[PDB]
């Protein structure tokens, strides 16, 4: 049974690796949108700060 | 003195009885050999599974 399970574990590792790769891309896209929005929000405050300094 | 007919008669029955036991001995030898082969295969398969 261990020998049969070893083949199943080998297939499971490939399946888990593919799932993690898809999750990594999904996590990256979600993180990038939040990271870009957070940086834009800070820069928007700087834009108002730059405008206030200019005025 | 001992009559050889009596000695041969007992030996003949013993030889036939030993012949029957020889078939029984062959079967136990095969069963012991099969157990060794199964145990050896289990150890070999166990190493491959871990790797």
């Amino acid at each position: 049974e261990q020998l049969a399970n070893a083949r199943r574990d080998y297939e499971a590792e490939i399946a888990r690796a593919r799932q993690e790769a898809a999750k990594i891309v999904a996590q990256a896209q979600e993180r990038a949108k939040q990271q870009e929005a957070e940086i834009i929000a800070q820069a928007r405050r700087e834009a108002e700060r730059l405008k206030e300094e200019a005025r | 003195g001992i009559n050889p007919t009596l000695f041969i008669a007992q030996l003949i029955n013993f030889l036939l009885l030993i012949f029957i036991l020889r078939a029984l001995l062959y079967r136990p030898v095969m069963n012991l050999l099969n157990e060794r082969t199964r145990r050896i295969e289990e150890s070999v398969r166990d190493a491959e599974k871990v790797r």
